[PDB]
């Protein structure tokens, strides 16, 4: 049971740029490390094993180095074919403890999110549970924050968040959050509002609706 | 009924002694250089990230000492069994020689067992556990070699005989026969018999196991595996068979004749020379063949 | 020429047992070990167990100590993993990976790693059964519009817009899991402001496991 | 052991006590290292064996 | 506090920076507030309209904006903002004063 801290969690580099990922070990491991790559929803591959020796088959851009107990992976330059996640490893103390994980996504210009709110459908009232949706589309970066306020009262502990992955054309993200509320509670309040906070906006944007 | 054999003076064999001296000096230079390089490469490789197996380092050290302590024997031999050095030197030199020689012989057997287990059992054990196990057995074998050498070294004292001098072992008067034969038997059973048997059996099993696996056969070879046993046998058989034959002669089981004495003396010396050649040939067989070792040496 | 293929999977009631099989072909199994690595949705990997068919030596991860009996059968160069007391926290995909141990480099080998991996299988333990979906309309404001699906199970769900006519500016967010035990998913496509009121947009949703076809009209 | 640290001549161990009657054949062994050495053959076991040549009656019989 | 400002013929340049009185941000306000650039702990990002025209850095404590290659659209006061959220959400609690800039 050896914790393998790995940083940075996220990165964004344009094509043909050097990038380095560092994986650490709390204890000392006798140069027994690997470095796996994983495309989304596919079997992870192997790039570097031992400590700095490349594995036959992968391009020669990828290489590794050792320094005490702080290993690092070096990329000479990123072709548009290695935008995936990389996991470090140690194989000198069973059980094997994989690292947290690193994500390397495409970089582009910042984008301004747009906000939209969808009132619950009339049919949805029949089910007895009311739901509202606040939508963000074609913005950047992944990092974003949205909070729910009803009748100028904060709402917490009941909401969902999900965002698509990098778009092959726009290289942006879209965020959708769903609030589920009981039918009885729905009529209790009158004012529903969605607040969005993002680095691309001056001040939070308020989108609200009434019945 | 009496016999009076007047053995004539031994022929001028000093040419044989000079010839054997040439062979020993060649072995000295070759062995020293080769074994030192193996140790240097092994210790350096750890930084790169290789898994330098500890048996190789320990075995290289043992052979280095043996080949480093040959010159004393050459000086003694050039003078036809005499000894001009001090008693303390004789004790220390023999102790070093015996410990290192037995250490090397045992490490061969330990290597064979570890290899077979590595392809069969240790495959899943974590690296740390097997590293610890290898270190523990390394300590134990050194201690066992230390225990083997001590009994005869303690029973060593020179004499003066004419006006020459010698460094000849002294054994208890009441049990001279038992001690001499016992010492020379433990030289065989613990020196040749058990190590050879274990090595041969385990490498035959390795050949069977590697043959069964389809993938392993292609990259490895089935000739080097048998070459190990063959080289060990050829290098270490002649000396022990000759010494055992001489022991039978000592017990008077064979008629005595001048030709017999001359033949045994020359044969004993020659076969001992081969037993040292074993140490020179060991590193080339166990390290130089590996492709990784050659490439690692090339990059340094 | 090394190929590993897994088998066995699918949903299982909570507190049950599973027997996964990883058949290895193209190379004898005795030399190399076998490892199973777990990957929960949207999370990093983690080790589970490893077995050497040569002599049966095994190991386990503390998180699941005692609940798994990894078994090997050198007769058919196959590896078996038996699960027990399944809880609703092992939902993941399992890959069986090899860790070879060459022999032509014995004294000077390198710390090896996992080389050949398999597609794996999906294990989803849940207490619910087939149900849904229940489409609902996401009316546009008095442009952006879409449809919603909620209370359906199991995955996956296929969403098609206007019988595949629309393919630009449409985003289908990844499925989400609700507390009750069912899933929820949304899909939205933007349209020009002028286009509103001139073209009818219909979201076509299909669910193969329950072969349910639902079509809902969307209008202000 | 290394050959250089060894002693070589017909025999190195002497039987302290020997039966005079059993003695049947004594061979005078001469070598350039152990000089004068005596090899016997006891009828009791009929196997050649050495005796300490410095015994009184060995000289009387031999010399 | 922001420093800089002046008059520049098209094709010139000028240095803009502000010092601590986390991540730093830069805005524009055409006499219509909007986003131009922001600095990360360790990279940087720029608005599409300012791709490559200007470059930013985070000195460890001041922050520099090497505003270069003026174009006839950048007449606007630029402000420094601080994201009080350690996870860089984008909450700008403290607001700067800025300096007049005209080409
Ligand atoms: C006592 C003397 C005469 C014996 C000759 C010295 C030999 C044994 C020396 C030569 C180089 C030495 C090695 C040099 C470096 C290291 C790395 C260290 O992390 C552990 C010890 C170890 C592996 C040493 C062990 C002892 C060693 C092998
Ligand atoms: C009479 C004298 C020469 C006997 C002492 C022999 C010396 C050379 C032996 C004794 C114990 C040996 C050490 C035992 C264990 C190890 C650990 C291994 O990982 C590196 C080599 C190293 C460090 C050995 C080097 C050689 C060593 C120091
Ligand atoms: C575990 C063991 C084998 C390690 C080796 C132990 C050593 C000390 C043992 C091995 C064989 C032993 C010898 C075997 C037979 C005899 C004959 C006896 O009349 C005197 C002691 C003597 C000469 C022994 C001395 C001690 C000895 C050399
Ligand atoms: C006279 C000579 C041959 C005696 C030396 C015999 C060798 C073959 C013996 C001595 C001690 C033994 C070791 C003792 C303990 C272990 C630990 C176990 O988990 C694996 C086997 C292993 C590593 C043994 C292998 C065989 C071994 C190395
Ligand atoms: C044997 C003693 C007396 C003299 C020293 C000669 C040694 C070095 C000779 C004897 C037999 C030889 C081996 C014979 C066959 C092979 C197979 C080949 O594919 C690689 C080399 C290899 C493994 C040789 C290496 C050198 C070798 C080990
Ligand atoms: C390539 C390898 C096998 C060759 C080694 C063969 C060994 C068995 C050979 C090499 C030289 C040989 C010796 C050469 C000369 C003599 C002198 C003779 O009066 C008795 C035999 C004796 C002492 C030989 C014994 C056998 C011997 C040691
Ligand atoms: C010549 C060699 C192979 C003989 C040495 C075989 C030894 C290592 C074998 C004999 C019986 C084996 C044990 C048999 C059963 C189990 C239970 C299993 O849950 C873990 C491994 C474990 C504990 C095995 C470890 C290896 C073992 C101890």
């Amino acid at each position: 049971d050896i914790q393998m801290t790995q940083s940075p969690s996220s990165l964004s580099a344009s094509v043909g740029d050097r990038v380095t990922i560092t994986c650490r070990a709390s204890q000392s491991v006798s140069s027994a490390v690997a470095w796996y790559q994983q495309k989304p929803g596919k079997a992870p591959k192997l790039l570097i094993y031992s400590a700095s020796s490349l594995y036959s088959g992968v391009p020669s851009r990828f290489s590794g180095s050792r320094s005490g107990t702080d290993f690092t992976l070096t990329i000479s330059s990123l072709q548009p074919e290695d935008f995936a996640t990389y996991y470090c490893q140690q194989s000198y103390y069973y059980p094997i403890t994989f690292g947290q994980g690193t994500k390397v996504e495409i970089k582009r210009t910042v984008a301004a999110p747009s906000v939209f709110i969808f009132p619950p459908s009339d049919s949805q009232l029949k089910s007895g549970t009311a739901s509202v949706v606040c939508l963000l589309n074609n913005f950047y970066p992944r990092e974003a924050k949205v909070q729910w306020k009803v009748d100028n009262a904060l709402q917490s502990g009941n909401s969902q968040e999900s965002v698509t992955e990098q778009d092959s054309k726009d290289s942006t993200y879209s965020l959708s959050s769903t609030l589920t509320l009981s039918k009885a509670d729905y009529e209790k309040h009158k004012v529903y509002a969605c607040e969005v906070t993002h680095q691309g906006l001056s001040s939070p944007v308020t989108k609200s609706f009434n019945r | 009924v009496v016999d009076t054999v007047m053995c004539p003076n031994m022929p001028n064999k000093s040419v044989l002694l000079y010839t054997l001296s040439f062979i020993y000096i060649f072995i000295f230079v070759i062995g020293m250089i080769a074994n030192s390089v193996v140790v240097w490469v092994n210790i350096q490789a750890k930084t790169t990230g290789y898994d330098t197996h500890c048996y190789i380092l320990n075995l290289a050290i043992a052979d280095l000492w043996v080949v480093l302590t040959i010159p004393v024997w050459v000086v003694s031999l050039v003078q036809h069994n005499q000894w001009p050095m001090g008693e303390l030197t004789c004790k220390v030199t023999h102790l070093i020689f015996s410990i290192n020689l037995f250490g090397s012989i045992f490490f061969l057997t330990c290597m064979s067992v570890d290899r077979y287990l590595s392809i069969t059992y240790f495959t899943n054990t974590p690296s740390s556990r097997k590293k610890m196990v290898r270190r523990v057995v390394c300590i134990l074998v050194w201690l066992l070699a230390f225990c083997v050498s001590l009994p005869d070294t303690y029973y060593l004292k020179t004499v003066t005989s004419n006006n020459e001098t010698y460094c000849r072992s002294f054994y208890p008067e009441h049990s001279i026969k038992e001690w001499l034969i016992g010492m020379e038997l433990v030289s065989v059973v613990l020196g040749f018999a058990v190590p050879f048997s274990i090595i041969a059996v385990f490498y035959f099993l390795l050949a069977r196991a590697i043959s069964a696996s389809s993938d392993q056969e292609k990259h490895s070879s089935r000739k080097i595996i048998f070459s190990y046993v063959v080289v060990f046998l050829v290098c270490w058989l002649p000396y022990h068979v000759a010494v055992l034959l001489d022991i039978f002669s000592i017990l008077h089981y064979i008629p005595f004749t001048c030709r017999l004495e001359h033949a045994l003396f020359t044969a004993l010396h020659v076969t001992q020379c081969l037993s040292l050649v074993h140490c020179c040939v060991n590193p080339v067989l166990y390290s130089f063949i590996n492709r990784n070792y050659r490439y690692e040496l090339m990059k340094a | 020429e090394v190929q590993l293929v897994e088998s066995g999977g699918g949903l299982v009631q909570p507190g049950g047992s599973l027997r996964l099989s990883c058949a290895a072909s193209g190379f004898n199994i005795s030399s190399s070990s076998i490892h199973w690595v777990r990957q929960a949705p949207g999370k990093g990997l983690e080790w589970v167990a490893s077995i050497s068919p040569s002599y049966g030596y095994t190991s386990y991860a503390d998180s699941v100590k005692g609940r798994f009996t990894i078994s090997a059968d050198t007769s058919k160069n196959t590896a078996y993993l038996q699960m027990n007391s399944l809880r609703a926290e092992d939902t993941a995909v399992y890959y069986c990976a090899r860790v070879s141990y060459w022999d032509w480099t014995w004294g000077w080998s390198k710390y090896e790693g996992m080389d050949y991996w398999g597609q794996g299988t999906l294990v989803t333990v849940s207490s619910a059964s087939t149900k849904g979906p229940s489409v609902f309309p996401l009316a546009p404001s008095s442009a952006a519009l879409g449809c919603l699906v909620k209370d359906y199970f199991p995955e996956p769900v296929t969403v098609s817009w206007n019988s595949g006519a629309l393919t630009s500016g449409v985003h289908t967010f990844p499925a989400v899991l609700q507390s009750s035990g069912l899933y929820s998913l949304s899909s939205v496509v933007t349209v020009p402001s002028s286009s509103l009121g001139t073209q009818t947009y219909i979201c076509n949703v299909n669910h193969k496991p329950s072969n349910t076809k639902v079509d809902k009209k969307v209008e202000p | 052991k290394p050959v250089s640290l060894s002693y070589r001549c017909p025999c190195r161990f002497f039987e302290s006590h020997v039966a005079r009657a059993n003695v049947k054949h004594l061979k005078i062994l001469n070598t350039p290292n152990c000089a004068l050495q005596i090899v016997a053959r006891l009828k009791n076991n009929n196997r050649q064996v050495c005796i300490d040549p410095k015994l009184k009656w060995i000289q009387e019989y031999l010399e | 506090q922001e420093s800089g400002g002046g008059l520049v013929q098209p094709g010139g340049s000028l240095r803009l920076s502000c010092a601590a009185s986390y991540a730093m941000s830069w805005f524009r306000q055409a006499p219509e507030r909007e986003f131009v650039a922001v600095a990360r702990r360790s990279g940087a990002f720029y608005a599409d309209s300012v791709q490559g025209r200007f470059t930013v850095s985070r000195d460890d404590n001041t922050v520099y904006l090497q505003m270069n290659s003026l174009k006839p659209e950048d007449t606007a006061v630029y402000y420094c903002a601080i994201d009080s959220d350690t996870f860089y959400s984008g909450s700008y609690d403290y607001w700067g004063q800025g300096t007049q800039v005209t080409v």
